[PDB]
């Protein structure tokens, strides 16, 4: 289908867009060639079959993290040290490379698009955090705030200048580019994943390496719960008015939590590391997970 | 290491004999009328980087018979090579197993087991113990390749080699530890005092109740010259199947093959030997639950000390 | 003239990568043995029973290539001194695995990081590996002149950088090394890969590393200034350091992406060559002495012995 | 040896605690209404010359409950004593088993298992490994005696003991091997620099999935005097059942008992310690399929070398 013959084993990311087309990033973390790829599925249930895909393309290096840039654009965090942007064509069959800027000196692990949609922030193992402009295709600012590998960065949903970041130095920095000193350290176990609350601009949740999922207000006093037995890889809120939090981990499980971090759902479907989750925008009760076991499981969340 | 497997693979004569050995066994077990009905279950026990696996494929193709391959290998570094080969080349016909053959719980019994667990003294790699442990998942009418192997000994005189061993004294161990351990060596400046005689033999599959791999052999070597005994050169022969064999015994040495060099069992003190006298050597194969080792002693024309008692100087790890 | 290598943490095709690195004029390549992000479980099911190959095949390069041109790197996720017991145990098994594979390939050197104070369990595992087998592979400990915490940008509002002169505190990265090599009991297989920062520390901090086994000197691309022509150069401060390092005869490694995108990547190496040629040449003393650097010989006794 | 078992048996305080421990457990498991209906299956794992067997008989009589005894013992020399006792005294109630508990295939599951596999550092006899291997033939609601044990460490200053260890240098081994191995010793001329802290703990039956007996402990000892560290004194506590315990920790030392002396973990070089400084020691429990061993290193106030890496100087045989 005008795409690579075969995709890689380790599925790293999975995102839905407005209409409900399932994006897929995948990396080869084993074997001869260590490269990555990007795929599109207008049929979610056809995944991860290469013969039944709308779009697909082979990247130079592995895909660490990606996210939607609206509808067409796809921003990538590459192992090469480049932040890559790809854009779907008008037919939405091909995926042409927009830019590919080698700026990070080490693997780009995390990336997130800001409110405006013309900017994005990336995090790398080189310890830097860079602010990009997607129009001019240049780095606006470069910040060596952390003292270790930057694990996760998360743009504030409704604020362009604000974003979170967390690192192995055991810091959770809340940023604000308007200030002279933008970073602000929020006061045991290392932070791994971040997730802003959708309906509240002052709230966020973070998962640690020990498996504890926490609930933090920017003002104050925190709530938490021991969800997973291992590192929390990612946290994604549902599109509901009263949102449910889906938590993934390296313990090969999925858990859907309520407002007070109480366990609603449990799914030991995956046999390998659960890497990403994405709620179906059409049907809010559906949730699609992807893992290194090369499954694309669709869960029916009891709502 | 990688380059240790590399040099093993750089001997085409050995594997051609393995290829031919399996080839013949396939034709014997599977008739012409049951060509595409019967699929033989082969199991390479100690696959390494998979020369025997390749050979087993070639053997099946020239024979034109169906085979199902396993590739058991305990070394996890080699398993990486096997799986990369398996993914690219072999496919689902070869099932790479990353385990010890003594431990591995088989999901299927084998018609043939193929192994390459032999050293310069045949059984100094503990091929007996390994294949005994892997004997359960062989069929009751199953074949082993090799099916048999024997070790040979011959007394030598080498004031060079004696003086070489002598210089292997190391700090922080017995002053005469070096004399109580075998060495792999291309014997060159030496004198073979008598013709090689068989020492230890092993047959697989072993059917003897309470299979004991401990042994005690007495050999008498008629010497026809004055000389000074400095040690015993060790060789081996192995029957792969029937008439297909490998050997490093000088008189029946496989031509071209350069896989195994001879082994040397030194002695602490040189022993005078007059023409007409007989050199009498004794060799034990000893073991416990942890180790296997050899002991040896000369008894004629004069007595030597028993070498390597309780494997104090040299053991082979199980 | 100068021996130099290339540090990469991304290798999509091992054969192609070398070709590029070799064409640029580098002698060896520092690269991962397992994919940096390929995190592996060893205890908890079902992730421990992950199928398929764990990494690349050794066949992709020749034995001689592995032995002379490649330098291993411990994966970044391996943290043997983690507070979490699970991550510790996993990192132990993973560290052993990678080190064992390094020995299997027969690599001449292998990089392990010293990026914190407590590297006790790290040392304990490495020491165990050293006392297993008869490999002679070197181990280069990646340790910075200035700790990451001490060179971070002062851009955190409620956590300003230490503006106080801490004489002992500015020598912390040496104490990281000292404790590690003491625990390992002065193993001759363990040496230093000193990573040079953008801002060099005080002079005493650099003098600290005199008489230490420095084999490598890692140079990020970010520390390079740009001249009027528009090509990479170093400061007069860094020039004096490189001049000192050339006397020790260390192997300069280049790490990081090409910030000088206009020019080739050779330019960096060419500058080290430029420095190598432009030094005070060896006098009669240093000409003849070249060979006997730190070679122990017994004092002559012309009375007792006959010369 | 016989006289090694003799001196073990010459401590009545230990066995009285074992007697009391079993006594209590019998009353808990078996109620009054099921006095002569239920017969508890006891299994002494490591019976020796059978003091625990005798104690188990006494405990059953004072409790007035029915018991069925096994007496597992691997040492065949001791088994001779057991069988002579069993024939003359005990009878068919005690079933003497001459086997390893890790191997022995049980014909019945046990309600209680009793063991005496503890040394001066608790787990230096590999009580964990043995009782883990004997865990299968325990009932799902079965008890172990002891149920738990912990080891303690405390830094000491003794220029006597240091100089004593120093003089244990032997021919044909590492010059500093003596410093990398523990010693059982009645500590007398020494100075305990800080209060003992717990090092390693073990609970039986172990229910933790993939039971790993490897450990890594960091201890920080606040010193309040100038001194010179020469080693670490080792003690242990063990919970037999509930409130019934044995201990050689000075502050909680069982009164009268003289079964275990303290253990000593030396260091190659003495370490200066100023008043106010903290002695930081690290202790590993390491193992493979053959051996178990300890490693240790001081990290503050100055670093020592890691002692006994890969059990080069000292191992405990599985
Ligand atoms: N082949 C298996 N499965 N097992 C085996 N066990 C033992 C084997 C035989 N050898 C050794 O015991 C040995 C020890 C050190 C060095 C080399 C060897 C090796 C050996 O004798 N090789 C001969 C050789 C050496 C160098 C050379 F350039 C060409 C040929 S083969
Ligand atoms: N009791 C089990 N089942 N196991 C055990 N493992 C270890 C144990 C403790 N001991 C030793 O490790 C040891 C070593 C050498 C000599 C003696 C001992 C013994 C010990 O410390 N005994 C004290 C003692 C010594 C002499 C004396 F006249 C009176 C009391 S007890
Ligand atoms: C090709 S050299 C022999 C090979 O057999 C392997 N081997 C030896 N003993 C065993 C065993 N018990 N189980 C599995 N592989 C083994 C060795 O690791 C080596 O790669
Ligand atoms: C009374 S001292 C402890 C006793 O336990 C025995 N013992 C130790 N380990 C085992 C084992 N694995 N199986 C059986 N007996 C054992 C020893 O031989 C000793 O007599």
């Amino acid at each position: 289908p005008n795409a690579p013959a075969c995709m890689e084993r380790q599925l790293e990311a999975a995102r839905y867009r407005s209409d409900g087309a399932l994006l897929l990033g995948a990396s080869s973390l084993s074997g001869r060639c260590w490269a990555g790829s990007l795929w599109l599925f207008k049929d979610p249930c056809a995944a991860p079959n290469e013969g039944f895909c709308s779009a697909g393309v082979q990247t130079e290096a592995g895909v660490a993290d990606l996210t939607w840039v609206g509808e067409r654009g796809i921003l990538v965090a590459s192992d090469s040290g480049a932040v890559e942007l790809w854009e779907l064509d008008e037919n939405e069959t091909l995926i042409v490379s927009k830019f590919c800027k080698y700026e990070h000196d080490d693997i780009v692990s995390t990336v997130s698009v800001l409110s405006s949609g013309t900017q994005a922030v990336s995090g790398s193992k080189d310890i830097c955090i860079k602010v990009w402009d997607l129009a001019q295709q240049v780095v606006l600012s470069s910040y060596r705030a952390h003292a270790a590998q930057v694990t996760c960065v998360a743009a504030s949903p409704h604020k362009d200048s604000v974003f979170l970041s967390c690192s192995e130095d055991n810091r959770i920095l809340l940023w604000d580019t308007r200030c002279p000193k933008p970073a602000s350290q929020i006061g045991g176990y290392l932070p791994t994943s971040l997730a802003w609350h959708p309906q509240q601009s002052e709230v966020f949740v973070f998962g640690d390496e020990n498996g504890t999922v926490s609930l933090v207000d920017t003002k104050s006093c925190v709530l938490s719960s021991a969800v997973h037995s291992q590192c929390v890889t990612g946290l994604v809120f549902s599109p509901h008015s009263v949102p449910f939090l889906a938590s993934l981990s390296e313990d090969c499980s999925l858990a859907v939590l309520d407002s007070s971090l109480s366990e609603l759902f449990r799914s030991q479907a995956h046999r390998d590391f659960v890497r990403d989750a994405t709620w179906s925008p059409l049907n809010h009760s559906l949730l699609t997970t992807v893992g290194w076991d090369h499954q694309v499981v669709h869960h029916v969340v009891p709502t | 290491e990688s380059q240790t497997y590399e040099v093993f693979e750089k001997d085409p004569i050995k594997y051609s004999q393995y290829q031919q050995a399996i080839y013949k066994c396939l034709l014997d077990r599977v008739p012409e009328e049951e060509k595409d009905t019967n699929v033989q279950v082969l199991m390479v026990l100690g696959a390494g980087r998979g020369p025997l696996v390749n050979a087993s494929l070639r053997a099946a193709k020239q024979a034109d018979r169906r085979i199902k391959l396993y590739a058991v290998e305990k070394n996890p570094n080699a398993v990486v090579t096997l799986e990369n080969w398996q993914f690219e080349e072999w496919g689902s016909q070869v099932t790479v197993v990353s385990s010890d053959m003594r431990e591995w719980v088989a999901p299927e019994k084998a018609d043939i087991i193929v192994s390459e667990l032999l050293g310069s003294f045949a059984d100094n790699e503990l091929s007996p113990e390994c294949l005994d442990g892997a004997q359960h998942f062989l069929k009751d009418d199953g074949v082993s390749i090799p099916g048999e192997y024997t070790s040979f000994l011959a007394p030598i005189s080498s004031s060079k080699l004696y003086n070489e061993v002598r210089a292997c004294r190391e700090k922080d161990r017995d002053p005469e530890a070096q004399f109580e351990m075998p060495y792999v060596v291309r014997l060159h400046n030496f004198h073979q005092l008598s013709a090689p005689q068989p020492c230890f033999t092993f047959s697989h599959p072993n059917r003897d109740p309470m299979i004991d791999n401990n042994r005690y052999c007495t050999l008498e070597f008629p010497v026809e010259v004055n000389t000074v005994l400095h040690g015993f050169a060790g060789y081996f022969e192995t029957v792969l199947y029937q008439d297909i064999t490998l050997s490093i015994r000088p008189e029946t040495h496989s031509p071209g093959m350069f896989s195994w060099f001879p082994i040397l069992f030194p002695i602490k003190q040189p022993i005078t030997v007059r023409e007409g006298q007989t050199i009498c050597v004794r060799f034990w194969r000893c073991s416990n639950s942890k180790k296997v080792w050899y002991e040896w002693a000369v008894t004629a024309p004069v007595c030597s000390a028993i070498h390597n008692p309780t494997g104090r100087s040299y053991t082979i790890g199980l | 003239r100068v021996s130099s290598g290339r540090d990469l943490n991304c290798v999509p095709e091992i054969a192609d990568t070398l070709g590029a690195v070799a064409k640029q004029g580098f002698d060896f390549l520092c690269m991962p043995v397992f994919h940096p992000r390929f995190k592996r479980e060893f205890i908890q099911e079902p992730a421990k029973n992950r199928p398929g190959p764990q990494t690349r095949s050794d066949l992709l390069l020749s034995g001689r290539d592995w032995n002379t041109l490649i330098v291993g790197k411990l994966s970044p996720w391996i943290r043997p001194d983690s507070k979490v017991e699970k991550i510790r145990r996993n990192s132990e098994a993973a560290m052993l695995q990678e080190l064992n594979f390094g020995a299997y390939l027969g690599l001449p050197a292998f990089l392990l990081p010293l990026n914190q104070e407590d590297n006790t369990n790290l040392a304990r595992v490495l020491t165990n590996h050293i006392h297993t087998g008869h490999h002679s592979s070197m181990f280069w400990m990646r340790v910075p002149l200035v700790a990451p915490e001490d060179l971070r940008d002062d851009i955190i509002e409620n956590a300003p950088t230490t503006h106080t002169e801490e004489y002992s505190g500015e020598e912390k990265t040496w104490m990281w090394w000292h404790n590690f090599r003491t625990l390992c009991d002065y193993s001759k297989r363990i040496a230093v890969a000193l990573e040079i920062g953008a801002d060099l520390p005080s002079n005493h901090v650099i003098d600290r590393w005199l008489g230490e086994p420095i084999k490598a000197a890692i140079l990020p691309t970010s520390i390079f200034l740009t001249n009027k022509k528009g090509f990479p150069v170093l400061s007069k401060m860094h020039q004096r350091l490189i001049f000192r390092l050339l006397k020790l005869e260390v192997q300069f490694i280049i790490t990081g992406t090409n910030h000088h995108s206009e020019k080739e990547f050779c330019s960096y190496l060419q500058y080290l060559e430029y420095l190598s040629q432009n030094r005070p040449p060896p006098n009669a003393y240093e000409l003849f002495a070249k060979g006997y650097e730190d070679y122990l010989q017994s004092p002559l006794q012309p009375l007792m012995d006959n010369l």
